[PDB]
């Protein structure tokens, strides 16, 4: 027994699961940032996006059936019978960034022709087929992202496996950068807390820079908010002492302290603020299979139904990686904005100068584009 | 049978409350203490307890004797202390401070007194202690407009 | 602080200092704080540090930080107005409920509140001592206490020539009462860091100790002249509050 292919929804009912869809995106972050914390070293720099990482777990999940679909649908936090998730996350797409999304197959893989335009609609993209001899597998792989990724990502994999036989692939760099440009001469060399001594790292400097704060007791941290273009932000999270870890900060983050951080974001006017941090310049190669099995989902090695792609009884993934290239410098849209006169005797100031968390988020779908933290600008 | 009677007590502490005299046997008597003193019935202090002239001729429960009520070691209160008295029995007295420049009390706290019912109380506040709320406006370190 | 000297957190041992909004505070007694309306206006939680002659980031993480309860804003302040005060800080006065009190010793220990009599009316002649980590003439930042000697300037010198067209200059800054002038001496002032600072005042009856006569409020050119909330007019306000939220 297999489920038939999924049916198309109206306009109507995907723009209405768009508050459906925006909330799961939130409980996927945060099960993919402790994945991400468990793998990599205790104080090491990662950025993954969880938007592009669920654009193509449920291109799977289209193709799911039995067990797997559940479990794809417990992972990625969806309702049962979401049938228009396909549609609401393809109208999620921001210009903001460019990202691919390819299903690589052996040519012993047969594709269900009820999957080969149902991929083609629904994500614009049909399953590609390999080569016969790996060593041209692994060179068709990355030229074939170093050309759809504007030459940004280039070596997404590193190694491809002899049996190839299911590879799934996902990079995606930011091409959005800040709404208001920094100015580089106030590139200044600051000092930056790194692990217990004081490193200087180039942090860039503004006076008057639309920032839109407040303190959460929740997570003991200053939450600050930056704009961007193409209606996205990136939210800011420092520790406020340095009594607390960025550590102890990880832990604190609940799926409830998220949500009622984002809406107090939406709800608070950005103030001119005197900022200064560090140049954000983070990229993260991880086999996602890893960060499968670190939440306790073994589909992908054992046990993988997927009658709605192919009819194969033998199947399962055979590599599983992703690439972030996030980068933000001096380069912004709105020179400037100027027009400053508060008469008040107070400050108003945001400084992320240790270890902190990152998240771009996208205002007008709500939901979280990228996640990360960084523990050396270097 | 020459009901035996039973002889009086030496009762500083206590009182007799059917009293009278040539106690019979088989005639039960409330000896109650006076304020300031309990009898420890082994456990709980309750204000009294009873007897009874058995046939022998002396008191049962004379194994209980009023004694002085103990208020207990004084518990201290927050920025203050407290000195240790030479005994914690009722008519004792002990007296409460504040920190010198940071905390002066509120005023007033003229010492407490063991109490009957076994309480340190003060002659208005009562069992409730004092407080040591900060001393405000003192600058510890005098400013000087460097000029 | 402009134009003012170093000071050891002796000095000020009622100074609190405020993150989010990089401000001042004032300490009254074991579980509230005093400051400005516009302080804690964004900041429903502030960041509040005492006992700490340096603010370094370094001493941040070892110097006293309290835990607030409750914010109490003054009834008679703005609201969502987008942050430019065009229309009036008058009101400029809040309460901070501490969760825990505050153990007072060397560097911590609170300033009195201006008494209901006739003798704590301000006026001119009366000097008053200005306290913060505002902005000095050197950095916009002060990482040690600066301090600086104030004498109680007519209204009339604190209304300037200053760009009062945050957004429709047909609002004006209208002057209240509420509010009290200083400066001009030696060009010592309050700049931007100091709000909700106390205008220290000698008391005229205990000279020996001082009260909380005005908070750093707003003001023009940083440097000339500029507003201090009157707080002999809110002591029956700042009473009223700390004794119906009681500590039960």
């Amino acid at each position: 027994f297999c489920p038939g292919p999924v049916t198309l929804c109206s306009d109507l009912e995907s723009h209405s699961t768009e508050a459906v869809l925006g909330d799961a995106l939130v409980d996927f972050s945060l099960k993919l940032y402790h994945a991400f914390s468990a793998m990599k070293k205790v104080e090491t720099n990662m950025a993954f996006s969880p938007f592009s990482i669920a654009s193509l777990l449920t291109q799977v999940l289209l193709g799911a059936g039995e067990n797997t679909k559940t479990n794809l649908e417990s992972i990625l936090s969806y309702p049962k019978d979401f049938t228009c998730v396909h549609q609401a996350l393809k109208g999620f797409t921001t210009k903001g960034v460019t990202s691919v999304s390819q299903i690589f197959h052996s040519p012993d893989l047969a594709i269900r022709d009820t999957f080969v335009n149902a991929s083609r609609t629904l994500y614009s993209s049909s399953p590609r087929v390999l080569s016969n001899n790996s060593d041209a597998n692994l060179e068709l792989i990355n030229t074939w992202v170093a050309k759809n990724t504007n030459n940004k990502i280039s070596r997404l994999l590193d190694s491809l496996p002899s049996d190839t036989r299911l590879v799934l692939l996902n990079a995606i760099y930011l091409s959005a950068k800040w709404k208001t440009t920094f100015d580089p001469k106030k590139t200044r060399m600051e000092p930056f807390h790194f692990k217990n001594s004081v490193i200087k790292v180039p942090m860039m400097n503004s006076k008057k820079y639309p920032v839109a704060h407040f303190i959460d007791q929740t997570l003991k941290a200053k939450v600050g908010q930056l704009q961007l273009s193409h209606n996205l932000s990136l939210v800011i999270l420092v520790p406020q002492n340095l009594k607390h870890r960025l550590e102890d900060m990880e832990q604190a983050l609940s799926p409830s302290v998220f949500k009622a951080i984002m809406e107090k974001l939406e709800m608070s006017k950005f103030q001119p603020t005197l900022l200064t941090l560090p140049r954000i310049k983070v990229t993260t190669s991880q086999d996602m299979l890893s960060i499968m099995e670190k939440l306790e989902f073994f589909d992908f090695s054992y046990d993988l139904n997927l009658c709605g792609l192919t009819e194969d009884p033998d199947l399962q993934v055979s590599a599983m990686q992703h690439q972030t290239v996030l980068e933000l410098t001096e380069t912004g849209v709105e020179a400037a904005a100027a027009s400053a006169i508060s008469v008040a005797r107070t400050l108003l100031v945001f400084e992320v100068q240790q270890p902190f968390l990152f998240v771009l988020w996208d205002q007008q779908h709500k939901f979280p584009v990228f996640m990360g933290r960084v523990y050396d600008p270097r | 049978t020459g009901s035996m009677p039973c002889p009086k007590e030496d009762t500083p502490n206590s009182v007799w409350e059917p009293a009278k005299a040539k106690y019979v046997f088989r005639d039960v008597v409330q000896i109650t203490c006076l304020d300031g003193f309990e009898v420890v019935e082994g456990r709980v202090g309750a204000t009294s307890f009873y007897s009874t002239c058995q046939s022998n001729g002396k008191w049962s429960n004379s194994k209980l004797k009023c004694q002085p009520v103990d208020c207990g070691i004084p518990e201290s209160i927050e920025n203050g202390k407290v000195e240790d008295p030479e005994s914690t029995l009722f008519g004792s007295v002990i007296r409460y401070t504040c920190e010198e420049p940071y905390y002066y009390m509120e005023n007033g706290g003229g010492e407490y007194h063991c109490a009957g019912n076994g309480s340190w109380v003060n002659e208005v506040l009562g069992p409730e202690l004092p407080k040591c709320v900060p001393v405000c406006g003192v600058p510890r370190e005098p400013f000087e407009e460097k000029q | 602080i402009i134009g003012g000297s170093d000071a050891d957190i002796k000095n000020f041992p009622w100074q609190v200092f405020f993150d989010n909004p990089w401000a001042g505070g004032a300490l009254i007694n074991e579980y509230w704080v005093l400051t400005a309306a516009h302080v804690v206006e964004g900041n429903r939680e502030p960041t509040m540090y005492v006992g700490s002659t340096s603010v370094q980031t370094s001493r941040l993480a070892k110097s006293k930080m309290l835990t607030p309860e409750h914010v109490f804003i003054h009834p008679g302040w703005k609201l969502l107005e987008v942050p430019e005060g065009r229309t009036n800080f008058d009101n400029d006065i809040a309460l901070v409920r501490l969760k825990d009190p505050v153990k007072m010793g060397p560097t911590v220990s609170p300033i009195c509140l201006p008494g209901t009599s006739s003798d704590y009316n301000l006026m001119d002649g009366d000097l008053g001592l200005i306290s913060g980590w505002g902005r000095t003439e050197k950095r916009d930042r002060a990482v040690r206490l600066k301090a600086a000697r104030l004498p109680v300037a007519p209204l009339r010198k604190c209304k300037e020539v200053k760009v009062e067209k945050p957004t429709a200059d047909a609002e004006a800054y209208v002057f209240t009462p509420n509010m009290i002038c200083a400066g001009g001496e030696k060009g010592m002032d309050s700049c931007k860091g100091d709000a909700g600072g106390a205008f220290a005042v000698q008391d005229p009856n205990d000279k020996t100790k001082f009260y909380a006569a005005g908070l750093v409020s707003w003001g023009p050119q940083c440097g000339t002249y500029g507003l201090y909330t009157r707080v002999k007019n809110y002591v029956d306000w700042i009473m009223k509050t700390m004794q119906e939220n009681s500590t039960p």
